[PDB]
RNA sequence: CUUUAAUGUUUGAUGUUCUAACGUUGACCCGUAAUCCGGGUUGCGGACAGUGUCUGGUGGGUAGUUUGACUGGGGCGGUC
RNA sequence: AAUUCCUUGUCGGGUAAGUUCCGACCUGCACGAAUGGCGUAAUGAUGGCCAGGCUGUCUCCACCCGAGACUCAGUGAAAU
RNA sequence: GCUCGCCGGAAGACCAAGGGUUCCUGUCCAACGUUAAUCGGGGCAGGGUGAGUCGACCCCUAAGGCGAGGCCGAAAGGCGUAGUCGAUGGGAAACAGGUUAAUAUUCCUGUACUUGGUGUUACUGCGAAGGGGGGACGGAGAAGGCUAUGUUGGCCGGGCGACGGUUGUCCCGGUUUAAGCGUGUAGGCUGGUUUUCCAGGCAAAUCCGGAAAAUCAAGGCUGAGGCGUGAUGACGAGGCACUACGGUGCUGAAGCAACAAAUGCCCUGCUUCCAGGAAAAGCCUCUAAGCAUCAGGUAACAUCAAAUCGUACCCCAAACCGACACAGGUGGUCAGGUAGAGAAUACCAAGGCGCUUGAGAGAACUCGGGUGAAGGAACUAGGCAAAAUGGUGCCGUAACUUCGGGAGAAGGCACGCUGAUAUGUAGGUGAGGUCCCUCGCGGAUGGAGCUGAAAUCAGUCGAAGAUACCAGCUGGCUGCAACUGUUUAUUAAAAACACAGCACUGUGCAAACACGAAAGUGGACGUAUACGGUGUGACGCCUGCCCGGUGCCGGAAGGUUAAU
RNA sequence: AGGACCGAACCGACUAAUGUUGAAAAAUUAGCGGAUGACUUGUGGCUGGGGGUGAAAGGCCAAUCAAACCGGGAGAUAGCU
RNA sequence: CGCGGGGUGGAGCAGCCUGGUAGCUCGUCGGGCUCAUAACCCGAAGAUCGUCGGUUCAAAUCCGGCCCCCGCAACCA
RNA sequence: GCUUGAGUCUCGUAGAGGGGGGUAGAAUUCCAGGUGUAGCGGUGAAAUGCGUAGAGAUCUGGAGGAAUACCGGUGGCGAAGGCGGCCCCCUGGACGAAGACUGACGCUCAGGUGCGAAAGCGUGGGGAGCAAACAGGAUUAGAUACCCUGGUAGUCCACGCC
């Protein structure tokens, strides 16, 4: 049957994309937490 | 007029269309036509502030004139458009100077009729003049609450406010709800009851009819669970809770009216 | 002191009137290529309205909780 | 009776035989009028019952065609 | 390589989405592949994606987002004006042919088209964030005109044939060609032209609207397709030739007609109904600010430019989403032949496949199917499941009814092939010829050719002619819900929910009510024939009694009564 | 004309059988209901946790829902194994 | 079976929970009224409290038991 | 063919004839307000009811609906049903006078068609007064009635039935 993941690169970047994260203070706080964890893939991107 | 449909199919059996042949079946006058997007009953926050409404057939907002600011310019009527946004049909008036505007159509109105605004015009139907100049007891519509505001009272089809008495700048009115209410004498009012009185006789017929009217299903509280509505629950149609809106305010008999500052203008209340 | 008689005077409650506070999801002008907002003029209200603090009422709309034990399984009954 | 406990109520009809079905009786444990009452054509992957046609559903299984089961070679799990 | 079998409205052929090198060539077989494996969507090297015209970028907005100021909010921040983003929509332009192991509307050949820039020449008032026009829009239906496309004939080339006949009423194949440019057709819309005036188009306007006359009646716009040109070119069945024998080189027949025919096109049409049917730019036009010798615009001519990114490959699947090379899921486009109402079904073409374990044996038992004496629900909780019915025309058709139904009620009959009627009819199409013309893509008369039902009659074959696949079981009494619909994705599809209708009640507009501690939005750019809530649930006949209890409404005299 | 009739695509899920360490964490095969509308579907938006949305089942909200998931309070607390 | 409620002239009800004189309406009998009956008017009789015991000076009133009547409960697998 | 039947034409006359649209005055009720104080209303008698929360009585203003006083007359008109304020609009029939004209064109009428009080019904208005149903109070042996205090459909309007 139809699975829950039905990818669309546009909708993906609009949502979890870098700029989307830079919008709200909360988003920027996410990026703070990820750099602190030293994670290579900060956000998914082209 | 009223025309009952033949029962060839269910959901057609009970339909009663209101044909109005004296009405322009072509396209409306484009320059006066701005878009109106559906709200879906959802505000800025995106929440659904008003239930039910949503969906339904698309429609464009005609710009109907209300202020009737033009004075002393005679105006030949042209054709009676259908206005989906309202209940009453709207005439496409043509002033002598070439500008056109839509206006709500009074009962006695026909194509090619002469009608004028301003303090002079006449007591002929369709004329918009300040109520201080209007004879007592006469029937009027599109009354304004305040001068220049546009028009408020009596716009729905077949409705008409009836002037009752004058006193100073105030003038009493019998609103269609039976509520007596004072207004300022200088407010404009158009003569004659609004047309399309047969609007109420329509019986839509099938369920789908309401759907493209923009309406959606109204679920009874008793059907919902106790968490969703103040009613609801019980094993087999129990009830016994005093009737209330979903938000717990008492319905059926509760008074909700309280503006204080508008109280002075009212005289009799509705009954 | 009985009763309150008139006047004066302090305060209290009504009623009518006024406008300058305040309101204006009334009109019109400017900022301004702008249905926002502010400013200005004017009409409409007008000491109400409305907001703050205190206060009585109402309030399962919402929240936190309680709702015993014995018991020839428990519940009901009975009992402490 | 989607409501009736005693109840397979009583009578009729239906069947060789009918705790169900249809029509009535009213003794309504505990129907009932917009938490609607009573009828209702048409509609229903709805509930109950009867009949015709039809048949391996059955009396009562029998044979046949393919896929596995079985044997060889290769690969090679699991729950416990 | 030969044969066989399967799909063919797909199990073919293009794309988007999404993957991200899986494509191709060599090489390798450890691992991966449910076996082996010389093979691969696996390992390892190398190659491969060419654009002014396709798409994106770009211009313009929709829903919606962000939002200078601003309003509001303990802070965070919320809302929102100007603005600025945002395609799923709108906006200039290209086709055919050849070519590579892998790309091509991108390369090459041939022939085109657009928008800018710059210049030259000739003319000329040009110019907005402003005005107007245009762009710019629903559904349903009806045909008519065409084309794709196909069939047959003719034409051209080949064949005369493994076992009877087969040089002929015979067999097999091929018979294709665009965009652009010219012509403006069927067909649709519209009365045009000049003059005169203005309470309008936040200012003006020579445009737009409106009002008067005068004047001719056509003029104008849109428009599929056809016919020319493009094209004495290409393409081309096959032959001529070798060939690393994979293929390349060389040459080249005919290339028409009739008919049928769309769901494609004219048709952003027409008719009709109501539920009453995006915005903005590009485009055209009008002037203002302005500048007029300028500048700037218009036409012609030349000339430059058209950047940057995607382009391979899969794409109903072994490459996407399902942990898998997983009987699942996923949008758009094309859609041939015979029979058929048909995109169903059956058999085929192009085209692609035989589903990564096989080989035997022919027990029980299970799965998926076929058949059955005689009886025919006796089985069983229950006719569950099977079986049966099943088409097209004609006959005929009940209770009941809201007069539409019920109804495809029920129940019947006919049905193939051949001949004649008619060496194929009625019908459709429409040639030649001839007639007429405001003369062409014209109009009449004309009937050649082609296509072609259905019926009656006669005859004929089978046990059986809707012979296949395909393709209703029917009737009666009754409950409940009026109906179509919706519902527990993953054990409940119903009598539940909705529903049109009815009633009560609220709300006079800065409405009630809701979301938000506020601003503010929705309600509604609506106004009591409206809008919110609650209950009942079409239609018909109806809706009785109780205000004690509880709740609401109305009234304030008196008692009680908070802060103060 | 029609929330008309029959009936493919398309959407749905009524009955039965198989499957139940499946081919598959709800499918297959045979039949079945709707199929011009209260239809269906693509792209893109908006609504959020005591909240959303709901033709109402306490259904759905990333295989999880009488209160999502993730981190933090936190080594919660457990007269109980 | 568990609990609760009741039994009173001829009928229906009080009075019992507040052990110290048993009432109300109807019915019955009697006299009037009327031609007569009904209605109406005036009078009178009528129980000794389901029932066997206890308790008390005294029990229809309190207590227990027994016989009927009445209502609720009689459940979860 | 004729004109005495029947019919048309001319001037008129009377009339609650019909339909439509306006308008007035008296009164009832309702509302707001003043004065004023203990009863009012009702009945065979009472009671319910209303009323010290200020009734009724009284006066001023206002709002509404319906019906239309005396005129009104075994008067008039109309086929019948029926029709009563005043006023306009549209219109029917009758009658009289004098002639003129046509020339039996007439009478009745099954079936048919139309009109048809009140009540009733359907949709939508309106709602004073009155009032089935209903409620309470009395009367009575009982009183599902008569009487009293209330009161819904209805009565009124438009359009359809009957």
């Amino acid at each position: 049957m139809k699975r829950t993941f039905q990818p669309s690169v546009l909708k993906r970047n609009r949502s979890h994309g870098f700029r989307a994260r830079m919008a709200t203070k909360n988003g920027r706080q996410v990026l703070a937490r990820r750099r602190a964890k030293g994670r290579a893939r900060l956000t998914v991107s082209k | 007029a009223v025309v009952k449909c033949k029962p060839t199919s269910p959901g057609r059996r009970h339909v009663v269309k209101v044909v109005n042949p004296e009405l322009h079946k072509g396209k409306p006058f484009a320059p006066l036509l701005e878009k109106n997007s559906k709200s879906g009953g959802r505000n800025n926050n995106g929440r659904i502030t008003t239930r039910h409404i949503g969906g339904g057939h698309k429609q464009a907002y005609r710009i109907v004139d209300f202020k009737r600011n033009k004075d002393g310019i005679p105006a030949v009527v042209e054709r009676l458009e259908y206005d989906p946004n309202r209940s009453a049909n709207i005439a496409l008036v043509l002033y002598k100077d070439g500008e056109r505007r839509y206006i709500l159509a009074p009962k006695g109105l026909k194509a090619g009729d002469q009608i004028q605004s301003g303090v002079d015009a006449a007591i002929k139907p369709g004329n918009t003049l300040p109520m201080r100049n209007i004879p007592v007891g006469s029937t009027v519509h599109n009354v304004e609450m305040k001068p220049g505001k546009g028009g408020q009272l009596a716009r729905s089809a077949g409705t008409y406010v009836q002037i009752v008495a004058r006193d100073g700048a105030y003038v009493t009115l019998r609103l269609r709800s039976g509520e007596m209410r004072k207004v300022e004498a200088d407010c404009r009012a158009t003569l004659g009851e609004v047309g399309n009185a047969e609007h109420m006789l329509r019986v839509l017929g099938k369920a789908g009819a309401a759907r493209w009217r923009g309406v959606r299903p109204t679920v009874r509280g008793t059907a919902m669970n106790p968490v969703d509505h103040p009613h609801g629950g019980g094993e087999g149609r129990n009830f016994g809770k005093h009737p209330v809106t979903p938000w717990g305010v008492q319905t059926k008999g509760k008074k909700t009216r309280s503006n204080k500052r508008t109280d002075k203008f009212i005289v009799r209340r509705r009954s």
